[PDB]
């Protein structure tokens, strides 16, 4: 469940 | 390297120290890049946004060049003002307007929003979309948190750190990049791609309005990328929740093929967004009122 962008 | 590139940022960014005019900085978001604090001007009393970025943190160093002139040379009705840009030891420190209403993902996970209001997030979104686009801005992350609001409910795009540029000599695009649940399939699959892949996102923030979440959130961000990228295009979890109008929307959105997903200037007609209330309609759904 991450939101992070890359 | 790490010197080097810091002298580059140098001769870009404005000279100074911000430290010099502003008071009681405080954290209130942690990005992908960096941090967002609060930042009082002494002289005004009025508040500011700084996003701190610490060159030696960043996947791709020269993705900072993004934070320093796209919101200076990009402005807009829907897009976050940008003041100034410094070098502040090891970090970029960028000034910016302060949307005090805080970002749309606080909302979206906390509420339910109804289609006067979903309409005038997607109004908002695709009139900063279609001016970006036009000039071959690709934003290449699009998603709630990208979205922030005043406290009057105006609706705005932030976060151009991943943003790149279009043109006649440079048709498309290549890199991986992006937040996995919110990529376009084509992106996903490592073809060329343009414009089109942040009305995808833009497709896959909408489901995350009626939903909570985008589709495959609960998988691993892998996983979830193979499923966009092999996948019929991803349903909403409850269809009956919809009208007719915003499932006819959606559905130009959210198609695999990018060349027949509809263009930001094509989705400005689109009979769904006549429902689009006033920015007072979003005022309820923020935290320091529900
Ligand atoms: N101008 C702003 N006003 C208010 N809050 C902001 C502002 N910019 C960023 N934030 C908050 O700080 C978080 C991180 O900023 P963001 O621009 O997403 O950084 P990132 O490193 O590119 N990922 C956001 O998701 C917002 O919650
Ligand atoms: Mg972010
Ligand atoms: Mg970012």
């Amino acid at each position: 469940r991450r939101r992070r962008s890359w | 390297s790490h010197e080097q590139f810091r002298a580059a940022l140098q001769l870009v960014v404005d000279p100074g120290d911000p430290r010099s005019y502003l008071d009681n900085f405080i954290k209130i978001g942690e990005g992908s890049t960096g941090i967002v604090c609060i930042a009082t001007v002494r002289s005004s009393g009025k508040l500011v946004a700084v996003k701190k970025m610490d060159l030696r943190k960043q996947q791709r160093r020269e993705l900072l060049f993004n934070e320093v002139v796209i919101m200076r040379d990009y402005q807009h009705e829907n897009v976050v003002e940008m003041y100034n840009s410094y070098l502040v030891g090891d970090e970029l420190w960028v000034v910016m307007e302060f949307l005090e209403g805080g970002a749309l993902t606080d909302i979206v996970t906390h509420t339910r929003m109804n289609e006067e209001q979903i309409a005038a997030v997607c109004l908002a979104v695709l009139q900063a979309l279609s001016v970006l686009h036009a000039q071959g801005v690709i934003h290449r992350d699009i998603k709630s948190d990208s979205i922030l609001l005043t406290h009057d409910g105006r609706v705005k795009l932030s976060d151009f750190g991943f943003c790149a540029q279009v043109s006649k000599e440079v048709p498309r695009r290549k890199s991986l990049v992006g937040t996995p649940y919110w990529m376009a399939p084509e992106l996903i699959s490592r073809l060329p791609y343009g414009p089109e892949v942040d009305i995808w996102s833009l497709g896959i923030m909408v489901i995350e309005m009626v939903d909570g979440e985008p589709p495959y959130f609960n998988e691993p961000p892998l996983k979830a990328m193979k499923m966009i990228r092999d996948n019929l295009p991803p349903r909403l979890k409850n269809l009956h929740k919809v009208s007719p109008s915003l499932k006819g929307f959606l559905d130009r959105l959210l198609v695999r093929d990018p060349a027949q997903r509809a263009t930001a200037a094509e989705l400005l007609k689109h009979p769904f967004l006549a429902k689009a209330g006033p920015p007072a309609s979003i005022v309820p759904l923020m935290r320091q009122n529900r």
